[PDB]
């Protein structure tokens, strides 16, 4: 339930091939950016960084949970379906 | 103003068939003044009835002692389409408390009339009397009385010819002390596990079936008709200020004549025990400790019992409470640690399990107390147990958690040398 | 003492249970005590009626209550396992319940419990081989001034001594039904040796009635 990992903007790159090392079976890669993940305060900072470095990018708008209406009393409604059968 | 209280005269007792030596049925009840001028009281109106209860200074007799007049006035509001209910708490589950049992079986008509009069003040359409399942014969006695009231036209359609309709249902419990807690009682009536609700909402807004409800103890309801007939000023003439009225007391444990008795509020604890219960077993000098208001109240040692009064404010100043006014007396032959340890075992068996501090904390306290009984512990654990009790107190949904912590705090407060002595003995015997 | 159910040949969903025609009439009265739309409030009284008819609650009795009241069976299971007066296993003909909470303990409920075990030859929680008696300890039964006491089925037996309870058990074996109430000399909760109150004849209608009514 913690939300502390959803505060900042990230920049990652497209995933590329990983294959099995013949000797050990370890995951090998030829992608030097496979682990590169950058952090930004705002999407404008992230876009600016991407533009000056020549990378083409996709921007996904931040999803924020919408305000919910909560009422403990609704659990015991006289004539509404919200009444709970167990506690 | 009076300096001293007690010596209540029979003419001033409310529960005049307390011992069942007179007919408990309707004819006996009417001959004793019940159902007299109930129509006139009803036609006075809810505001007049609520005024009389406010003036009487009556406070809840179920253990918490809320001012009854103010509490019942939460219902005195316009209807919004939902019905309104009075719920009478006849669960009587607190160890040491058996007062409500005698009202139900020997003075059932006082309770039935109280429902009508009390329900009228709240504008309730019906009263649900919740009685613990073990009280089967008492429930049947009450059911017989209710049928008599119905047959005589005293309740039901056009109750007492007053033009007010009112029903009185009896619903039995199935074995749970937590169902005496006011919101868990409501949940039980609704067919669920007796698990208390959080507040808000409060019952006067959202209660049984989700409707405006008032939960009232049997004794609180049963004295309301008399208060209206004789007036609040008569009732307020008993006891100290803000501690008004008469009170039913249960005196059990190490006394010569364990009994139930009605007595003035603010009577000294010592006078109550010696005058009515026949004194402490082995003499007053044999007294060790008293639990003054049922198992949920901290015990007080003999030195405090010398002068303390039995009312809400006096017992609070003595670091305990009036509770249900169930006086449990322990003489010096008692193993005080075992007696308290058994009470924590009771709370462990009665915890509904809903909320963390009582589901886990009370069971934890139970385990430590069992070791403390045998002395199989270190003195540093006493302060730890005190802190655990304070982590339960005030952090739970309902007051059962508070009720399990307080007896432990009473034992540690007044009998810490005894606990340490038990540990020191164990260490030597097991060295 | 467990709170999960395992089907056995004698307790399974196909164990026969149904309410008798009279008990179905009583159920209608129970259900009619509650507002329409809230039939679930009848789970406790109806579930207890099933036990009264049957002695205990097989899983099939719990299922039948759920069906009648149109509540999910789990919600009946929750009630059956929450409240201690419901017997989810068969109990002897006489369910002897001894209070051992502190007020009864202070007045020697241990002697009462030990007397019963010695006479019946069983331990707490057990049923006799004849299946006539079951013995358990219970918490406060609301008769503390009349301690020590026991509840056998629906009745209270109060101010017991080891001699009194052994006489009560002998009557139960004989097929008699002992009278409930105190066994010491008094009638209920009055102090022994003489009333300290309510000695005078009570006042009649209208006594002390304020002016204005
Ligand atoms: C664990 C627990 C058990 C209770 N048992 C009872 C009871 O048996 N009878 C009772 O009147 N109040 C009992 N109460 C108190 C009720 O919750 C409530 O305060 C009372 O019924 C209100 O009635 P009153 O204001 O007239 O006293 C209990 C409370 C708790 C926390
Ligand atoms: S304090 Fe105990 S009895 Fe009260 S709601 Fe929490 S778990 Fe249940
Ligand atoms: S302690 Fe046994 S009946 Fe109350």
């Amino acid at each position: 339930s913690g939300v502390n990992n959803t505060k900042k903007w990230k920049m990652e790159f497209d995933t590329r091939e990983r294959w099995e090392n013949p000797l050990m079976g370890w995951a090998s890669t030829a992608d030097p950016l496979s682990n590169l993940v950058l952090t930004f305060s705002t999407k404008e900072d992230a876009v600016a960084f991407a533009e000056k470095n020549g990378w083409s990018y996709d921007v996904e708008e931040r999803k924020v949970p919408k305000p919910k209406s909560k009422s403990y009393g609704a659990n015991f409604s006289w004539n509404k379906r919200t009444r709970v059968s167990t506690k | 103003k009076k300096t001293s209280f007690g010596s209540l005269k029979d003419e001033d007792r409310i529960f005049t068939n307390l011992y069942g030596r007179h007919d408990w049925r309707l004819k006996g009840a009417q001959s004793r003044g019940d159902w007299y001028k109930t129509k006139e009281i009803l036609l006075k109106g809810p505001d007049w009835i609520l005024g009389e209860v406010k003036t009487s200074g009556l406070r809840g007799r179920g253990g918490a002692g809320f001012p009854t007049g103010l509490k019942w006035s939460f219902m005195n509001k316009p209807s919004d389409g939902r019905p309104k209910y009075l719920v009478v708490n006849a669960d009587e589950g607190e160890p040491g408390t058996c007062k409500d049992r005698e009202i139900i079986r020997h003075d059932p008509h006082k309770l039935v009339e109280g429902c009508l009069v009390g329900g009228r003040a709240m504008g309730a359409r019906a009263a649900y009397i919740y009685i613990r399942g073990e009280f089967y014969n008492e429930a049947s006695n009450l059911q017989v009385a209710i049928r008599e009231a119905y047959e005589a036209g005293l309740i039901g359609k056009n109750a007492c010819g007053s033009g007010y309709d009112f029903d009185v249902f009896v619903v039995r419990g199935a074995g749970a002390y937590i169902c005496g807690e006011e919101t868990a009682l409501i949940e039980s009536i609704e067919g669920k596990q007796g698990k208390p609700r959080l507040k808000p909402p409060f019952p006067a807004d959202v209660g049984v079936f989700g409707c405006p409800t008032t939960v009232a103890n049997v004794e609180t309801v049963a004295v309301s008709p008399t208060i209206c007939r004789r007036g609040g000023a008569w009732f307020a003439s008993f006891g100290r200020e803000r501690n008004s009225g008469t009170k039913l007391f249960n005196i059990s444990g190490h006394v010569n004549n364990p009994c139930t008795v009605e007595e003035e509020m603010s009577v000294p604890l010592k006078e109550l025990i010696e005058k009515h219960a026949g004194g402490v077993t082995g003499g007053w000098d044999n007294l060790l400790a008293v639990i003054p208001g049922g198992s949920s109240t901290p015990l007080i040692p003999k030195s405090v019992c010398e002068t303390v009064l039995m009312d809400f404010d006096a017992l609070i100043q003595a670091q305990t409470g009036l509770g249900t006014a169930a006086v449990i007396v322990m003489d010096r032959s008692t193993d005080i640690v075992k007696a308290i340890a058994r009470l924590i075992e009771f709370y462990k068996h009665e915890s509904c399990g809903q909320c963390t501090p009582c589901r886990e904390g009370v069971d934890w306290m139970n385990k430590v107390m069992a070791r403390f009984v045998r002395g199989d512990a270190r003195p540093a654990e006493i302060d730890s147990l005190w802190e655990i009790s304070k982590q339960i107190e005030g952090h739970t949904i309902c007051a059962l958690g508070d009720g399990a912590a307080w007896p432990v705090q009473g034992l540690i407060r007044h009998f810490r040398p005894e606990l340490e002595e038990r540990m020191q003995q164990f260490a030597q015997q097991h060295q | 003492a467990l709170f999960v159910h395992r089907d056995t040949p004698e307790n399974n969903p196909e164990t026969p249970f149904d309410f008798t025609p009279e008990n179905y009439k009583r159920i209608e009265a129970i259900v009619k005590n509650y507002p329409e739309g809230h039939k679930a409030a009848a789970v406790l009284p109806v579930l207890d009626l099933a036990q009264r008819q049957n002695g205990w609650l097989p899983i099939s009795a719990m299922n039948k209550v759920a069906e009648i009241l149109q509540v999910p069976p789990m919600r009946v299971y929750e009630v059956a396992t929450f409240y201690t007066m419901y017997n989810r296993k068969p109990v002897g003909k006489y369910h002897i319940q001894v209070c051992t909470t502190t007020p009864c303990m202070l007045r020697n409920s241990d002697s009462i419990l030990e007397a019963i075990q010695k006479k019946l030859g069983i331990k707490v929680g057990e049923t006799t081989p004849d299946k006539l008696f079951t013995l358990i300890e219970v918490e406060c039964l609301g008769a503390c001034v009349n301690a020590p006491m026991v509840q056998i089925n629906d009745n209270y037996y109060e101010d017991l001594t080891p001699k009194d309870i052994e006489e009560i058990i002998d009557e139960l074996k004989a097929g008699k039904i002992p009278k409930p109430g105190p066994r010491s000399g008094r009638f209920s909760c009055e102090p022994a040796g003489g009333l300290t109150s309510l000695t005078e004849p009570p006042k009649g209608p209208g006594f002390g009635v304020q002016a204005g009514l």
